[PDB]
């Protein structure tokens, strides 16, 4: 009925700090893994998912209240993250396995 | 499989992530300092509220009663004595050279070397670009120079700054833009059947405490 | 790292710039000298060695090996009497190693240093005789398998310039060469 | 309690506009001093706050020595000279005042604090024929300001002008339709007002806010007594009729369930047995 | 509870042991040239855990949620903080004349 | 590719040795020297020479001319710079919040 941008916005910022954090922990993981080509973009997609459920079960029944819709638990974030990940990425990798 | 020196991961690995981290937050706090100055005159704040308030009335005005609502969209869009009719008036590049020019300077001052080595392949066609100041032709497209680390590290580092840190019109024609809209508003009360939406159910007196 | 707050502590560098130049002279003397300076850090003379031999050097084992130290291998062949002698010592300290090569009976017309390496990452080397028969170093029961199922890929080429002769052997399964081509 | 809670207590008690003068100045008087150094930038706002509420406590002791801190930080600022207008006005001197403001109001013509403690002096003065055609004209200028349309309401109604005291909860609620608030004071004002052309407005909004907030209960309240007014009114429809003896007796289904569910909670005292008995009447 | 943060920081701090465990690694098989290439699933099962770890810790501190209804948060608002306007504040009342003189 | 000159030119600046001329040379060694830019050359004659050849300039290891004051001043020129920023900019929100 009436809804309150204090509380959207809120929301939209805790999602983008998941997803930020996430993201720059998943590109250090594949830095230190050491995958590369496509086994680097699978596993960015691979913890996005994990990203999501972790999302689902915070947020949990009655959700509701907390987001119009369960999208921004899926797509929020994906372009803005896969830059921070292929950052880190490459910062683990070429200070890991390279050097 | 190139065999790199740690001297090259201390010396410019490390300082062009912390250069371009560190003139980020600068250019953000800069940005800041010199935000704004305009000149404001009561008119225009005047008119801007007018109108918000038209803005607000032509959006939640089916919570007032409907003879409120006709009352005031009548002084609003009256051809005589109405505030729209009778009232007439007599009236980044940037933010994104310091980061080019960063990146010419670091180019200038960290070539002739390769810096590190992206896990992903590219293609040969971008070797000019990625290894400006290696003359080896024969060496992949993944091994980049130092301007390529530190753009990857602009473009990756614009997410990370938000977690460390928080993150009137021309009134002669802006009075038509609301006038057009709001000549074509009814009212559509919401309240004409509030009571029996509320003897639906009873009131929800756990929590009261 | 909390604690930290020559020819025996001599150890590889970061960029391998530093190695250990084992050459041999026409005297029948072998030096080692280190590439980062040039001092002689060890020397050994082979006795009775004639003036237009013919050298040939091969690294059979590095020092990537911890436990097993390195062994290089040195050929020397002389020209009046044709007899081979083999000379394996320890290219960084130049002490003869204690393995006894052996002892080639007949005039060794060349040699071939394989990939194949025995147990004891030794790279084997195989020196065909006058007689065509092929003796390997290390021959050990290893080594013997190793070429007994490789054999069919080992060729050996001997060019005899006083006839203008390119004979090509192939290497069978029990050491003996048939003529190739 | 630890200064990192005496903070947040002050915190609230100004995103709320609370007057608690005395539990405010009482732990104001104590930032100041015993945890000075453990805020840095939050003292400024704690001053602002305190001196304000210590004018209210009749403390002037304090509101000065809050106000030299915060003239000295703040070299001629306008809110320091309008605190320094404020404690004229506490202080009686309604004089100086007047001249402050007109001096604040030429260096910045869009100033509205200074337009808004000009007509402080008018409700203090009683002077309030004039304070409402001053704040009228101040609406007319910067309209939007959702304190002075309340401000408005309720010189309005205390000058039982009930009439244009709902065109401004009118402009309240449009900018604020979740509030219930806003909905239960509109309600009691066309109440008030008149009879059968503003009690079919009254009962409605007394159910709005209702409906916006079901543990209201002076909204409750004017439900049923709306509802009661217009079942036994002559002008009254048989279909009106019934239908608010429906609501009348809806509504006192829920007032008893309220009053049990209070009278539960308090083991000793039962309250259901005091309002029952009005509800079958 | 508060301690989400302290597991963050293990999980960190086993992320950067397992990291500097794969340079170790990655320097013995560049020293050895190994044919393999195959990092030591014991350091892999260290990142994994510690990855998972850290994820599901940020995931707590990142912040509650809050309702969307604007309605929920003015449940508890009463009229006696909304009438008083800190701008139209008068001071010539009782509580001067009663509250110190 | 230049087109076809017979003619290849002895330059001096190309002798990998100044004046350390090796008299009778009879042999060159080359070495791959660990790294992949530099191989360790020993010409042997009568004199024995030995030295590093970069036929690309040594793409690999840090530059020789690197101005390690230079950036070591630069970080503190943008560390303290972030500083005081920071300092400078709550400063200014401060003075135009309470104006």
């Amino acid at each position: 009925p009436f809804i309150s941008e204090a509380a959207v916005r809120g929301n939209a910022a805790v999602l983008d700090y998941c997803r930020t954090s996430v993201s720059a922990l998943s590109g250090a993981t594949a830095g230190i893994l050491g995958l590369t080509g496509l086994y680097g973009f699978i596993f960015y997609l691979l913890a996005s998912v994990l990203l999501s459920l972790l999302l689902i079960l915070k947020a949990g029944r009655r959700w509701n209240k907390y987001f119009k819709s369960r999208r921004p638990l899926f797509t929020g974030g994906l372009i803005g993250g896969l830059f921070t990940y292929v950052l880190f990425w490459t910062f683990l990798y070429g200070m890991v396995h390279v050097y | 499989e190139l065999l790199l020196d740690s001297n090259i991961r201390l010396w410019v690995v490390l300082p062009i992530v912390i250069i371009t981290f560190f003139v980020g937050m600068i250019r953000h706090y800069v940005s800041i300092l010199l935000q704004s100055d305009k000149k404001l005159t009561q008119e225009q704040v005047s008119d801007s509220q007018v109108l918000i308030r038209s803005r607000v009335l032509r959006e939640n005005g089916k919570y007032i009663p409907k003879q409120s609502f006709l009352t005031r969209k009548y002084y609003f869009n009256n051809p005589e004595d109405g505030f729209f009719k009778k009232t007439k008036r007599k009236v980044n590049v940037t933010n994104v050279l310091p980061m080019i020019l960063i990146g010419g300077w670091i180019n200038m001052t960290f070539s002739g070397f390769v810096t590190t080595k992206v896990p992903f392949p590219l293609t040969l066609r971008f070797k000019p670009m990625l290894q400006q100041g290696i003359e080896l032709l024969t060496l992949d497209a993944s091994w980049v120079s130092s301007a390529s680390w530190y753009f990857l590290n602009v473009f990756g580092l614009r997410s990370i700054y938000s977690l460390i840190l928080g993150q009137p019109a021309d009134t002669n024609k802006a009075f038509k833009t609301e006038w057009e809209a709001l000549e074509l508003t009814d009212h559509q009360w919401a309240l004409d059947d509030v009571e029996e939406e509320l003897m639906a159910k009873d009131l929800h007196f756990e929590g009261m405490f | 790292w909390t604690s930290h707050l020559n020819i025996d502590t001599l150890a590889r560098d970061e960029f391998n710039l530093q190695k250990m130049m084992v050459m041999v002279t026409a005297s029948g003397k072998l030096f080692g000298i280190e590439s980062s300076s040039g001092t002689i850090l060890w020397k050994q003379y082979l006795p009775n060695v004639k003036p237009d031999s013919s050298f040939k050097l091969m690294v059979q084992r590095t020092t990537a090996h911890f436990p097993h130290p390195p062994q290089c291998t040195l050929l020397v062949k002389d020209k009046e009497s044709g007899m081979s002698s083999l000379y394996v010592f320890n290219p960084i300290f130049g002490k003869w190693s204690q393995v006894a090569p052996p002892v080639l009976k007949r005039p060794i017309l060349q040699s071939l240093l394989l990939p194949v390496m025995d147990q004891d990452y030794a790279k084997v080397l195989l020196l065909i005789d006058d007689e065509y028969k092929v003796t390997a170093f290390p021959a050990t029961r290893n080594v013997l398998r190793q070429l007994h199922e490789l054999a069919p890929s080992i060729f050996f080429y001997l060019v005899d310039a006083e006839q203008g002769r390119l004979c090509g052997y192939r290497l069978r399964k029990d050491l003996t060469t048939e003529l190739s081509w | 309690v630890t200064w990192e809670e005496m903070r947040d207590k002050m915190r609230k008690w100004r995103e709320e506009n609370s007057r608690n003068s005395e539990q405010i100045v009482e732990v104001g008087e104590e930032l100041i001093n015993e945890y000075a150094s453990k805020l840095g930038d939050d003292i400024w706002i704690i001053y602002e706050q305190v001196m304000i509420a210590a004018l209210d406590y009749g403390r002037d002791d304090l509101a000065l020595f809050c106000l030299q801190e915060l003239r000295r930080q703040f070299p001629g600022s306008h809110r320091v000279k309008r605190l320094t207008g404020m404690r004229f006005e506490a202080m009686e001197r309604y004089d100086d005042a007047i001249q402050l403001y007109d001096r604040i109001l030429q260096e910045d013509p869009t100033n509205t604090a200074a337009r808004k403690r000009k007509i402080a002096i008018r409700k203090a003065q009683g002077k309030n024929v004039e304070a409402i055609r001053e704040l009228n004209e101040y609406l007319e200028q910067f309209v939007g300001d959702q304190e002075a349309w309340h401000e408005l309401a309720e010189l309005y109604i205390n000058e039982h002008d009930y009439a244009k005291a709902a065109f401004c909860l009118e402009e309240l609620m449009m900018t604020n339709p979740h509030n219930h608030l806003y909905c239960q004071q509109y309600a009691e004002v066309k109440y008030t007002q008149g009879g059968l052309e503003n009690l079919e407005l009254s009962r409605k909004y007394f159910a709005q806010a209702l409906k916006l907030n079901n543990r209201n209960m002076r909204a409750l309240f004017g439900l049923y007594m709306s509802a009661s007014h217009i079942a036994s009114n002559p002008k009254a429809s048989a279909k009106t009729k019934k239908d608010n003896m429906k609501y009348a007796s809806w509504a006192a289904s829920q007032i008893n369930r309220a009053y049990q569910f209070a009278g539960r909670s308090k083991k000793e005292t039962k309250y259901s047995l005091k309002a029952v008995e009005d509800m079958l009447e | 509870p508060s301690l989400w943060k302290g597991l963050v920081g293990i999980g960190l701090f086993a992320l950067a042991h397992a990291a500097f465990s794969a340079a170790q690694h990655r320097s013995y098989m560049r020293l050895t040239e190994k044919e393999d290439e195959s990092l030591p699933i014991d350091i892999v099962l260290q990142t994994l855990l510690a990855f998972a770890v850290t994820c599901y810790g940020i995931v707590h501190i990142a912040g509650e949620f809050k309702d969307m209804d604007a309605t929920s948060e003015l449940k508890n608002k009463t009229f006696d903080t909304l009438r008083n306007h800190p701008s139209f504040y008068v001071f010539n009342h009782r509580g001067r004349v009663l509250f110190r003189p | 590719l230049i087109p076809y000159s017979p003619d290849v030119q002895i330059h001096a600046e190309r002798f990998i040795n100044y004046n350390q001329t090796v008299s009778r040379m009879r042999g060159i060694y080359t070495a791959p020297s660990g790294l992949e830019s530099t191989c360790l050359v020993v010409a042997y004659g009568l004199d024995i020479y030995q030295t590093r050849v970069y036929p690309s300039k040594q793409f690999d290891v840090l530059k020789d001319d690197y101005d390690y004051v230079l950036i070591s001043s630069v970080l503190f020129g943008l560390v303290f710079a972030t500083m005081i920023t920071k300092r400078l900019a709550q400063v200014k929100l401060l003075n135009r919040a309470w104006r």
